[PDB]
């Protein structure tokens, strides 16, 4: 599996993030995170580097060349959907970075290193960066970097943007049904219904149903739906999920005629990941006194201040009679579930979330 | 499905 490190990191990040946010909606792009963090890693040395490789799961299994090939595959023109991943480096115009770093970051990440005036015009630089990300995401991520995230001491901002727009292989019918948020709350949601031949299974270890909903082309959504807590009902699934347990099923399913009910939903979440990444073991990178980014600058005068991630998803019915029985499988997502969008060719997780609260 | 994301790491001088 040529995207195993990324998936391992994704799951460990999700678990750590769930400590901070145990029940509310949660949405992120592990691919985007991993790409930016690999560019940061390329600059690290010493204990900073060793910790980053551990956290990003590079030691659990040519790193930069693997990112280059995976990105190429993710960016391949298809006709079936829109999918773009783009990296970018913004650097203080008066700073002198290591020539090998700028070269190799361009070579492996295609980051088109650009000078900006953080030293004197930080707020204009913030706006310029935000605007670039807005453009790459077709307006969907308009203000990645919040107020105060950049200042006169900022020297480099490393950025990834991802955008995906797909249509279901089979459209849904737009059908309100009660959604069970927790043992004390139900909220009405607009449901979408499909009856179709689909891959469906059950992961005993996680006590959850798994469904694959294909888009046109080689991208799918997988949904994981518990069938033991008075909260979201996800505690078991979230605590016990692992790469081995998930990958067996995404990459064991048999096709059947399934009646599917899922909510129409839209999420938009913003994270600041320093605390999470420190918790996962990436400590020295964020330590002003200890950080070693000599790969970026031989002066060894840099540290990682913060990591900002913003992700959104909008799920609806859009796709490219007489049946009356109900003997067979149902997948009725009227209570919280996990979901992920998988690039089937690379086996990379592009997006991963928890839908718990309409 | 429409989905998107951004990621920004900020390097700061010391």
């Amino acid at each position: 599996d040529l995207c195993v490190a990324n998936t391992l990191f994704a799951l460990n990040l999700f678990k750590h993030l769930a400590k901070a946010s145990p029940t509310q909606n949660l949405f992120l792009s592990p691919w985007s995170i991993s790409s930016t963090m690999a560019m940061v890693y390329m600059g690290s040395r010493g204990s900073t580097e060793d910790q980053m490789a551990s956290v990003l799961q590079f030691n659990e299994v040519k790193i930069h060349s693997s990112f280059r090939s995976l990105s190429s595959a993710i960016n391949a023109s298809t006709g079936n959907y829109l999918l773009e991943s783009v990296n970018k480096l913004f650097g203080e115009k008066s700073a002198s970075f290591r020539e090998e770093y700028i070269r190799l970051c361009q070579k492996y990440y295609s980051s088109e290193p650009q000078a900006v005036d953080f030293l004197e015009c930080a707020e204009e630089a913030r706006k310029k960066i935000n605007s670039w990300v807005k453009t790459q995401t077709k307006g969907k991520i308009p203000n990645l970097l919040p107020e105060g995230s950049v200042d006169g001491d900022t020297r480099m901002v490393l950025v990834n943007a991802v955008y995906f727009k797909g249509k279901w292989k089979t459209p849904f019918e737009k059908k309100l049904f009660p959604f069970r948020v927790n043992s004390a709350q139900r909220t009405p949601v607009q449901m979408m219904y499909l009856r179709e031949k689909l891959n469906i299974g059950y992961i005993e270890d996680l006590k959850a149903q798994i469904l694959e909903l294909p888009y046109a082309g080689d991208v799918s959504m997988f949904l994981l739906l518990p069938d033991a807590d008075v909260s979201t009902g996800l505690e078991l699934l979230e605590s016990e999920i692992t790469y081995d347990k998930l990958n067996k099923w995404t990459s064991k399913m048999a096709e059947d005629e399934v009646e599917v009910y899922i909510p129409q939903f839209k999420l938009e979440e913003h994270y600041e990941l320093r605390s999470i990444l420190r918790s996962m073991g990436m400590e020295d990178a964020f330590n002003k006194g200890r950080a070693n980014f000599s790969g970026m600058s031989e002066r060894n005068d840099l540290f990682l201040s913060e990591v900002f991630h913003q992700a959104m998803v909008d799920v609806n019915e859009e796709g490219t009679t007489g049946r009356t029985g109900h003997g067979g499988p149902q997948f009725v997502a009227d209570h919280p579930f996990l979901f992920l969008i998988m690039h089937k060719i690379t086996n990379c997780i592009l997006f991963f979330g928890r839908f718990s609260s309409p | 499905t429409e989905a998107a994301a951004g990621m920004g790491g900020v390097m700061t001088g010391r």
